[PDB]
Formats: C-alpha cells, structure tokens, sequence
C-alpha cells in the first residue's frame, strides 16, 4: 500500500494538522516581481593608496539602487605561510559612510573581524578567509588579489539598497583608511619588512537597474529606511596577573535602541589576537618545539576555539545601576548565546550579548533602549592570569578561573553595539531621523 | 504451547479469507533425547569431514 | 463552599406543587412572590365562585400579571451577597449565594488572573454539582478540541489533570478555615 | 534483575526501580506474605490477595502495545522468565447456561 | 490584518467546514426571516395551523413536569391562542 | 498505612507536606571489634558517604470527578500520631545516687 | 485554533494588500518585549547517579530557551572523553501540573545532534558539551547542554507561565552514574573523580501590557513536539547468516519522523563497530591498538562499513510503507533530502514530513490509527576480523566487523505532534 | 477505627511508677504514646486540631 | 549528620506510602583509622598485581 497506508490511517490527532487545509505544499505561490538587472563597476579613488594612507571615493550615479561594495586589494606577502592573518581585513582599518556630509555608518577592522567571528559560518566564513588571507600555504613573494566585502546596512540587506536616485542633491561617499602595518606583509611583529610593496586598491560597487515605472517611483517618492548602525567605544583592561580576579566597570556609552552588544579583548600588537598565547599547537609561534615562544603568535592561526586562553571570567550588564541579568561566566557569551541566537561557532575571546531574539536577522526582534538609560554599565571579572603559558601541563591541565600569564598582554577592550536608526530620504536629500 | 493473538487491521473495507502460513523446520536434524539406541542423527555431507 | 435549599420563581408550574402557602415568612424573594401569587389566585377564584360574574378571576389574573411584571422588571442589580470571612451582614434572609460561573476564557473558574482583570473581589466558584455547572464545564473544555472517538468516558484528552483549585478567590479566607478547625463555642467556661 | 521498568503504550509506567524493590517491597505493602525467594511482583491495585473486593485494576485491553524491560544481572544462566498476570472477568450464568464474559 | 473568531452559529461548528458555514448560516437567515414574516400581523390562512399547533401542544406542555411561561406561550403559541377569537365570535353569534 | 487517610495533597495548596530527616552520624551504625574513631575509604578519602538516597512517594491519581470533589469538599480525618518522653533511670548502680523506685 | 475565522470590514475595507518591491523591505512593527536569564533552584543533591529537579519560578511571563550547565573535571588525557555533559544529562523530563509533556534521553541528544545540526553548529555544540582542544587530566571546564524541547526551539511556542497560575512546571534531571573519561574509563572507576557542579538556567520573556494581558487571560493551544522512546535488543550474528529482526514499534501520534541507532551500551555514543583503522579504536594504527576499546574522543564515524544495518523497511498495519531500502539510504540519503546535514554511521532516519527539521507540520504518520507498525531489519554479517584493515577497508557491502556484534541495543525514536492546552491557570495535553 | 482511648487532656498530672530490677545499668526509658487527633482540611488549607 | 528535607510534590492527588531508598556502600573497603593492630585494609583481587 505504501503512502496509501499512511494516508488512509487518519485520526482525530490529524484534524489539527490537515482539517480545512489552508495551504498546499506541492504548488507554490509567487510574489509580485519587478524586473532587475545588476552591473558591477569600478569607482574612482581620490587620494594616494598606500600603507597608513587615507583615501576616499564617491559612488557614481551609475544605477538606481546600490546593492553591495567590494574592496579589492593587491597584497604581496613578506613572510611564509603561517605569517599573515586576514591581511586584507587588517589593512582596511577604518571605513566610514557619509550622505550629504553626514556620518551614517562607521566600521573598524576589528569590527569586521568581530562580525565574522559572530555572524558568519561554515563555508561563507571559510570563503571569507579565502578572500582576505592566504590559505593554501603560499610562500614569501606571493602576490594575491584580496577582497573585503563591506558589511554596512545597504551591503547586507538587498532591501535597503540606497536610492541614490532619490538623493540627487546629496553625494554619497566612502572613506577608506588603511593601516600603517599589516602582519607578514609590511611588518613581522614590530620589525619592518624591507622591500614591502604598497597595496593597490580599487572599490567595486554593485548597482541595480530598475524599469521605467519603478525607477520613477524611487526617484520621486519619499522613502524611509530602517537601518542598522554600529557604535563603538573602548578602554584599557584591568587584567590581573596574580592573587586576584580583578573586576572592571566600563560605562556603556551607547545611545539608540540596540539589537546587540559585542566585545572582545585584544593585544594591540596583533590584529585579531583575542586570546593568550601558549606553547600548545596553533597557539603561538613555534609551538611544540625548542624555538617556541609565547610572545609571538602563530599568525596564520591567531584564532582559537580554546576558551582557556580567553581572559574573561564573567560578565554582567547593569542598566541605571540595576542588574539586567544574573552574572554569567564568559563562556556564556562565547558559546551559549551564539548557539541560542545566531548559530555556528564563535572564536574564543569574542563575546556576544543579544537583546534581540534574532541578532543575525534583519527584522528587529527586541532592542535595548540605551537612549532612555542614564547609567548603562558592563561589569567584567577577569580570570587570574597565573598560568605559565610555556608549559602545556599548566595550559591544558588547569581550571575555569585561571588563564595563561600571557593574557595580561590583552590590554584593549573593544565594545561594539549594533543599533537601529531611520534613514529619511525626501525631495533629493536625506539623513537620519534620530540624534545622539 | 503458546497463545499469540492477532488484531485484524482496517487495511481495506471488508475482511475476507484468512490463511495461516507456517514455516516448519525439518526434524531429521534433531535428536531424540531418550536416545533410541542407534546414534540419533548426523549430517553426512555437511559435517564429518573425514568423509569424501 | 456554602449551600442553600432549593426554590424557584412563579414561572413554570411550581405554583401548584408546594401549594397552600399564602403569605411570606423566612422565604426567598422568589418564594415570597410565589406566595403572593397563591394569595391572589385563591382569593380571586373564591370571590368569582361566590359572585358568579366571571370577571373577578380576570382581575385576579391581571393583578397577578402586574405583581409578576413588577418583580421581573424592578429588581435592583446592586447585590453583593457574597459570603466569606467572619461576617455576612448584607442580609440574613433566604437568598441565592453568589457564584462565579464558568466562562469561555476561564473554563474552571480557577481565578488565575481573572481576579485582577475586572472583578477585584471575585465570588467563589461554587460546588461542582450546585447548578449543573458540570455540563457547562465539560462543554467549555470541549470547545475546539477533537476526540478520537475511542473514549466515551472521555479521559483520553486529559480531563483529570484539569480541576478547580480549592480556593477560587483572591484570599484563602483563613478566618473560615480557622472557625472550621476551632469553633467559637459561644460563651465558654472562662467567660 | 537489577532494575525493572514497565512500558505502557510507549511510556514509562513508573521510574525504573531496583530488582530488590519488586522482590521485597512491593509484596510487603500489597500482599499477605513476602516470598523471601527471588519472585518479583508489581501491583496495579492497593493491598490484596484477591481479598474478595476489587481494589484497582489495569485495563490492558486498551494498552495497544506493552513491553516490559528487564535489566538483567551479569551472572545469569540462559533460561526462562515466566511472567504471570492475574486478571478480572465475569462469570456469566443465565437460564441454565454458563460461560465466562470478557 | 487581525483574526476574529465566531464561536458558533447557534450550534457549535468546529473550524473544519468552509462553505458549509455560509450555506448553514444563509439557511438560518432565511428561516429567521420566514418565521418573522409568517409570524407578524400579515397572515392569510395560517391561523388554523397555528391554533391546531397551539391547543394540543399547550396542553402537553403541562404534561411535562414543568414548562416555563416564556416557553408555554411564546414558543410560536401566542397567536395560537387566536382561536379564542373564533370561539367568542361563534358564541356571540349564538348569544 | 491507610488509603482512607492518604494525605489529600490535592486539597492542601497552601500547606505543603514536608519531611525533615535526622540522619545519624558517621561514627554510628557500625559495631566492630576495635575502638574505631573514624572510618575512611581505602580509595580516595571518602568519609563513608551514602551512595545514593532517594525518596519514593506512592501517589494516587484520581479520576476527574473525584479530584474535583476532593478539591472542593471539606474533610475531617481521624488520624494517629505519637508523643514521647525521655527519662533518667540511674537505678542505684552501687553508688547511692538513686533507688529502684523511679516515677516518671 | 479550531474555531471558524472571519474578518470585519475594518480589516478589509479600510485596508488592502500593498505591492512590495523586492528591494524595498518593509519590516514588521511588533510587540514590546525583553529577554532575561536567571538561575533556578535545584532540589536534590548533585552527583553521579543522582536525580534532581527544578521548579521554574514565575519570574517572567513566557519561557523559551533552557540551558543546563555543568562543571566537570577530566579524568584522563585528550582522546578519553566523548560529550561528557551530554552523557551526564541522562534523562530530562518536562512536567506540567504533574503531567508529562516530554522526555529526552542523553542518547536522544546525541541522535538528535547526529541528524539535525550541522557544520559549525554541531562543532559549537560539541565544545559546549565536550573537550575539543586536547586538554589534560585534571583540567576543569564548564559545559553547556541546551535543551531541545519544543518551547526551547522557538519564541512561538514559549511556555506561558503567566497562564499557568496553579501548575508547577518542572524539569527533572537524571545524572548518569558513569560518565566516560570523567568518573569511569571504560569499565574502571577513576579514583579521585570530582562530583559535578550543576545549575539550570532559564530564559524569560517579559511582555508589555497589551499582549501580557492577553496571554494572562486567554486560553491557549500550541502545537507541540513530543519525543516518544522505545527500544530493543539486536540480532547481530558473526557468521553464516544475516539475521532478520521484526521490532514492533510502540508509538501513538502524528509522527513527523522516525529515527534509530545501533548502540553499544558500554560506550556512550558508540554506534559503530570498532576497527584497527585511524579513528576507530584506542591506539588504532599501531601495535598497542585495542579493538575492543574506542577512541573516546572520536567514537563517531562517517564510515558506514562499520555499521550493522544492511536493509530495512517499515510496515504500517502490516503493509510495507516503502519498498525495502538499504541502511545507506537511511543513513545518508534520507537526511540529505530532508535535513541537509550529515549523519554519521550507525544513526538512521526515515521521515514522514517534508521538512523534519522545521516546526510547521509538513506531513505526519498517525500511529494512533496503526495497530501493527513494525521496523524490519536485516543485519550485515559481522564476519570481518576488525584488527585487519585489509579486510575492514576492502570488503563487500553486506559484511562488517566482528566487533559490530557488540552493538546489542536498538534505540528507536519518534518525534510527534500533539497540542498543548492551557485553561484556567492549568495545562495539559489535548491528547493522551 | 478507634477502639477506646484515655483522654490525657484531662490528666493534670500523670506519674508512671517503674519499679526497677537491681541489676540495671544507668540508662534511659523512652516512653511512647500514640494518640488521636483530627486533621481538618478546608479552603485549600491544612492543619491539625480538635 | 545532615538534616535534609523533602517537599512532597503536588503531582498526584494523594500521598500514599513513602519509602526511603538508600544505597549504602560496602563497608569492608573502608579502613579503621586508628589502625588497631593488624593494619587497615588491602584489596586482594582487584589490585596488588604481585599476586597471581
């Protein structure tokens, strides 16, 4: 009988599933669709591209709506495989979006790394690494094209594509500040690489072409877009070496409904180092042999999923001096929330606290109104950094409340917040609805 | 010595002819335990590899 | 839970079953109206029999209609005859105790949050057998729920788990509980 | 048995309990005598040896599928577990005619 | 944009039927208007049927243990007592 | 020990029934030949802990009509409990500090 | 959910359906809510073999995600543990008003993982529940085991404690008496093993007035998922025959899917035979290899040669539900077309639903109307000498390792649909 | 079923006279006295009274 | 030496018989701390591989 036995043996428990069917799974429904075409072109860069230089562009009005932006870089490698870490990402240190002379979005290289650490996964996180680093054991002298897609609200949400045609009186610009140093490219740690080539850069913009009537509507009708914004602050870390678990209270100087908070601690010396170095495989330069150190990272592998090299013991958020939730161990913010709310795996040293049900979603799903909170504080407790990082026995055989002594080098705290605001565009001009 | 039961399912509308299909073993592969006196039984071809 | 004897109002045909009650005493308002009905019917019928004009019975029926209509329309809804605690001072005469009948939103009148919604002071959900509220409770539970038609003593859709909690008011009425365990005994030996 | 658990229509009838529970405790509470022999029992009724008055019953006629899980000790010989289940019926006698009613 | 649910149509209808709900309730409206129009002042000959329904059923109503006055007389029976008009006309013809 | 007295927990929503257990001490419940002051595990230093203590309450589940009546109806149960007292029967153990006639 | 529904003019006449441009997203305006996480009190001592429970406090209006966290020590070096936290959380029971709604087993969590989560998500889960960095004996770590109950999975099925004024809501947690690489190593006890520290964390949803009021006063129904579990001994011959076995199934509701595995109870998570090939034994590849002891850090494999199922069919009321399929269909194909992840050898799935990984009903098999459901298995002959790669890695599809016969237990799962009903401050199930 | 009782609530002073043997060591005599109470359950509340 | 308590859950209607299930360890494996004379204790079968 096959499918007929299952189909026929019908009961009361099925009425709630199949009575008065409302839907058919074997015949779908198509939404109204408008014809689109996409074109990818270069933008002109105004300024001299090189290490430590700041240049800017302007999006040409070569389409109706803007879909995505990809920055192409040409880098050479000064070291061998194992010496670089997402060098294209490290290189693009500070990216700022401006409309009509007003700041809309501001991202830092550390944000791009933090974002990837929390929101990208599986193959797209790997493919991301493929486009920003050397992943096939390439050697000194190798030259490659690297790409850094931007992650601004209009780059990630096709539905927020900028209506440049509704902005005929405003210019839209992008600033691209480049790092003075890139590891394994321009420097090895603090040591300059003689003969390092300067980067070559080009900025690619993906444009949408609309038909006659939809184009007219975008250009002539007023629009309001819900957009995401990044906010950023930071300070020195009170990381303990011994006899204590120091605490620190950092004021959360953020000012809009916030989808989530994210943070990490890092060694300013090394891009992407959010954990302590140790003489265990993949945790430092030379790990496993006589030449091993715990002062120089394995640059090809600065990341790890080993939380015992992470400094944070526990954390709590207070609003107007009141506890928002009970204090949790750092692994709550590194493992559990990402599991519960995003999916995939978050590298050790990166922490997330979501207010939203879906922080990975575009659709708002609960926000924290820092705009109506006078004293928002993140209270951090650090692990005692008493472990001799050079001894695998100590590094690997330890408990929860302690970490490697090399964790004291993680002197900077980076706190990010992703909030919403509203982008109002009318009569050829626009900007954001809410101040602060 | 068992008393199994069967519930006849509603796999159609009318329950018609019913047959019991029974697969029984051959018994010449089994011993008579009182021991009749002439060695019970032994498979000649399958075992006793002394035989060719 | 507080219980009272049975009565009814002059509708239906009760005015003949407990016949030969004429004037009110220690009776419910419905019973008092019934007694007035009996008075008027017997008086008017007797008068009609004594003077055979066949119209005194008509006037008796008319004044019966007047009294019944007045009782039916002029009733004042401002009743708060709710018994709990140590005192029931509102009335000492026979009356129907207030019950919080089962509702669609609250099938079992468990006073989960319905008390804070509108009532504030919510009368207790009276006994399972008082006023046929068992049928109403079963009907309300079986609203939008499908049965497999293999249980005609329905327990399959988990009737047993659901029940009325012992207290159905905002307060446990501890005074009544204490009086239950510890009688007042009126004037005791020490007094 | 180290542990015994009864399953009714796919669900546990009780948390599994040690064999000693069924061997000694159950009959202490529910039967006249404790066998003090490795005889394990379980009641669906409270306190009896028939007792000439029903004290509870399990209607297995509505248990579409029943399984009894035995967690066996590690030193048992191969053999039989004979399971008994005394039950109720009605002797139906009328006009000289007998028979047992289901 | 909002879900509003009608519980019943004077007889609980589970959320399974789709057009039976429209057919049943249209029949309900038709019956209600038919009863209203045949129950108002404008009647042609239906008084005889109403009287013949009134007498035996009015008597039988008391053959139950009780019968509410709202139902002993108002259950399509009030004009069913219209036969008293016929009988008083007859006797007035006599008397 | 009596179905008729099974605590009607159903009707006690504001008075949970609780059991308080006085578990004897460690250097008790053993009667050996030598004057032990402590016992300790050969393996590790475990001080004779109890491996696993569980309490099993046999509950009766009633059909819904009974549940409702038990919840709503008041109950009067005749129950048996106990009182007890301690004492000091020194009993003149040679020493003239008592006699055999002890009233309590 | 079963009442007839109609709209008034205000939702038809005064509105309509706007046309939406692909590139102009219009986001939905939504209710006001906030999420908190607090710790529940555990009643009962925490230790191996103990059973403890929580009553969930009314500290919010609705509940969704629940995470059990444990602190465990490691009793051996890297390669000795396998999901200690999952193994530890042996039996989790969800109870409303004294009434069972759902029940999960450690083996279910592992089976579930094997079928429904993938890639980095399963990796993240692995390190939530296990050691993944080759740590050492004496190390102490906190592990998280998220619960996978219907209400943990989505806001849409949050338990409305606000609507359950008179019912206790509990979670019972049985802790394993033995956890590999923590309390016991193979059959031996680990001297000095520490007892775990346990706590249970529950999130809460705080609703603003308008819908809080509605949740508080209105009756509710939810479609819910329930796990049904049964099991049996297996027939795993080493030679001369391929055993067949008819396992009667014991399930009673619209079922989204059926899943099962062949387990060795000796070692949590061992669903395959062991062999002297890399990753299939402790010490595989060298002289010290023990073919009767797994690589505990790597007990799962994607090598189906070490699995025992040759073929299977499921009958409903004695009728074959599908033509006989090979074990590889259930292990690789079924989850490919239905879930999209990868399931390791020894774990099998058959679905009724189009989308077993989703929550929207998409086809079910109602076993309340099936009197004779049977899983008919054919086993592979378990005749290969497991210590020799030459045969383990080079033989035919119908034969497996002699060590495969240690997979004596069959675990059969079903995930079904029921309706949870909340009325008058109390809850329960629409159907038994 | 109750089969009789001594109502000790009316015994202001009760003395138990124990005439001991001569060979006793110094110990204790524990005295137990099971008794009757009424458990009164109402309005969701318990308690033991009379 | 502890005084744990148990709350009987209202997860049934009536509290019937109560049993305490106690799993006690074997006592022979424990040492007698003062070491009275002959020594404390030594497992013979499980350890002491000097014995065959």
């Amino acid at each position: 009988a096959g499918g007929l036995s299952q189909l026929v043996a019908y009961g009361a428990q099925d009425v709630y599933l199949t009575g008065n069917p409302q839907i058919t799974f074997f015949k779908t429904v198509y939404r109204r669709y408008t014809n689109f075409a996409i074109e990818s072109i270069q933008q002109t860069i105004n300024g001299s591209v090189g290490f430590g230089n700041k240049v800017s562009t302007q999006i040409s009005r070569n389409g109706d709506l803007i879909t995505d932006i990809v920055v192409e870089f040409v880098l050479t490698k000064g070291g061998n495989g194992g010496t670089t870490y997402y060098p294209a990402e490290e290189l693009l240190q500070d990216v700022e979006l401006e409309i009509g002379g007003q700041r809309i979005d501001k991202h830092y290289n550390d944000w791009f790394r933090t974002y990837d650490a929390l929101f990208r996964m599986n193959d797209d996180r790997y493919n991301y690494r493929r486009m920003t680093d050397w992943v096939n054991n390439e050697l000194v002298g190798a030259q490659k094209r690297f790409y850094v897609p931007l992650i601004f609200f209009f780059n990630q949400t096709p539905g927020l594509a900028l209506p440049l045609i509704a902005l005929q009186y405003h210019e839209v610009k992008l600033y691209f500040t480049l790092a003075s140093q890139v590891q394994g490219v321009n420097y090895n740690g603090s040591s300059a690489i003689a003969g390092a080539a300067q980067p070559t850069m080009s900025v690619w913009v993906d444009y949408i072409f609309l038909d006659t009537q939809e184009r007219t509507r975008f250009a002539q009708l007023p629009h309001e877009y819900l957009i995401e914004q990044l906010q950023f602050t930071g300070s020195e870390t009170a990381t303990p070496s011994a006899t204590t678990q120091a605490s620190q209270n950092i004021r959360l100087n953020f000012n809009h409904p916030t989808k989530y908070l994210a943070w990490n601690f890092n060694n300013p010396t090394n891009y992407g180092q959010y954990t302590a170095l140790a003489n265990i495989p993949g945790a430092c330069s030379g790990a496993g042999t006589a030449a091993a150190t715990v002062t120089t990272p394995d640059y090809g592998n600065t990341g790890t999923y080993n939380e015992q090299l992470a400094v944070l013991d526990s954390a709590k958020i207070q609003l107007n001096g009141q506890d928002r939730f009970a204090t949790r161990k750092g692994s709550y913010f590194n493992k559990v929330q990402p599991y519960q709310s995003i999916g995939g795996v978050t590298p050790a040293g990166v922490y997330l606290y979501s207010f939203a049900l879906k922080p990975a979603g575009r659709q708002p799903s609960g926000t924290c109104n820092f705009s109506r909170i006078d004293n928002a504080t993140l209270s951090l407790t650090y692990k005692t950094c008493s472990i001799d990082a050079t001894s695998p026995a100590a590094v690997l055989g330890n408990t929860e409340t302690v970490t490697a002594n090399t964790a004291t080098l993680l002197t900077a705290l980076n706190i990010y917040a992703k909030n919403y605001n509203v982008l109002r565009i009318m009569s050829g001009m626009g900007g954001l609805a809410y101040a602060n | 010595g068992k008393f199994p039961t069967v519930t006849i399912s509603r796999n159609g509308d009318l329950a018609g002819p019913i047959w019991i299909e029974v697969n029984l073993p051959s018994l010449l592969g089994y011993n008579i335990t009182p021991t009749p006196a002439e060695g019970n039984t032994s498979n000649i071809a399958a075992i006793s590899t002394v035989f060719k | 839970l507080y219980q009272d004897p049975v009565w009814f109002q002059d509708l239906s045909v009760i005015f003949k079953r407990p016949s030969e009650i004429i004037p009110t005493r220690d009776q419910s308002d419905s019973e008092r109206i019934n007694a007035m009905v009996r008075l008027v019917l017997y008086c008017s019928f007797a008068v009609a029999l004594i003077r055979q004009n066949y119209l005194y019975a008509i006037l008796g029926l008319a004044i019966i209609a007047i009294i019944s209509l007045a009782y039916a329309l002029g009733a004042k809804k401002t009743k708060s005859n709710e018994a709990y605690g140590n005192i029931r001072p509102y009335s000492v005469k026979r009356s129907k105790k207030s019950c919080s009948k089962s509702s669609a939103n609250n099938p079992f009148s468990n006073a989960t949050v319905g008390a804070l919604l509108d009532n504030e002071a919510r009368p207790p959900a009276c006994s399972y057998d008082d006023n046929d509220m068992a049928s109403t409770m079963r009907k309300n539970f079986n609203k939008g729920l499908f049965r497999n038609l293999d249980d005609v003593y329905e327990v399959e859709n988990s009737q047993r788990q659901f029940y009325t909690m012992p207290v159905t008011t905002a307060a446990p009425d501890l005074t009544a509980f204490g009086q239950f365990l510890y009688g007042s005994k009126g004037k005791t030996c020490k007094e | 048995f180290t542990e015994v658990k009864l399953i009714i229509n796919g669900s546990d009838r009780f948390s599994g309990r040690p064999g000693a529970y069924f061997r000694l405790v159950q009959p202490y509470e529910h039967h006249v005598r404790v066998p003090s022999k490795s005889v394990y029992v379980y009641s669906f009724a409270l306190e009896d040896a028939d007792s000439r008055q029903p004290n509870g019953s399990a209607n297995f006629t509505r248990y579409d599928s029943v399984q009894l899980q035995l967690t066996l000790n590690e030193n048992l010989a191969s053999g039989r577990v004979q399971i008994y289940a005394p039950n109720f019926n009605i002797l139906r006698i009328a006009a000289g005619m007998g028979g047992l009613a289901f | 944009n909002v879900g509003s649910l009608e519980l019943n149509n004077l007889s609980t209808a589970e959320d399974v039927a789709t057009l039976q709900n429209q057919l049943n309730k249209l029949a309900e409206e038709k019956h209600k208007r038919s009863t209203w129009k045949g129950l108002t002042f404008r009647i042609a000959v239906q008084d005889m049927w109403e009287a013949l329904t009134g007498i035996p059923t009015d008597i039988y109503q008391n053959s139950g243990r009780v019968s509410l006055k709202e139902l002993l007389t108002r259950d399509d029976r009030l004009r069913g007592l219209g036969l008293i008009f016929f009988l008083v006309a007859v006797v007035s013809i006599f008397f | 020990r009596n179905p008729g007295l099974y605590m009607p927990l159903v009707a006690l929503s504001y008075h949970q029934m609780k059991l308080n257990f006085n578990i004897n001490n460690y250097l008790n419940c053993v009667k050996c030949n030598y004057p032990v002051t402590a016992l300790t595990s050969k393996n590790g230093a475990n001080p004779l802990s109890i491996t696993n203590m569980k309490l099993y309450t046999d509950f009766v589940f009633l059909d819904a009509p009974e549940r409702i009546r038990m919840s709503e109806i008041q109950h009067e149960y005749l129950v048996t409990q106990l009182q007890w007292q301690g004492s000091e029967p020194v009993t003149a153990p040679g020493d003239p500090n008592g006699s055999t006639n002890r009233k309590i």
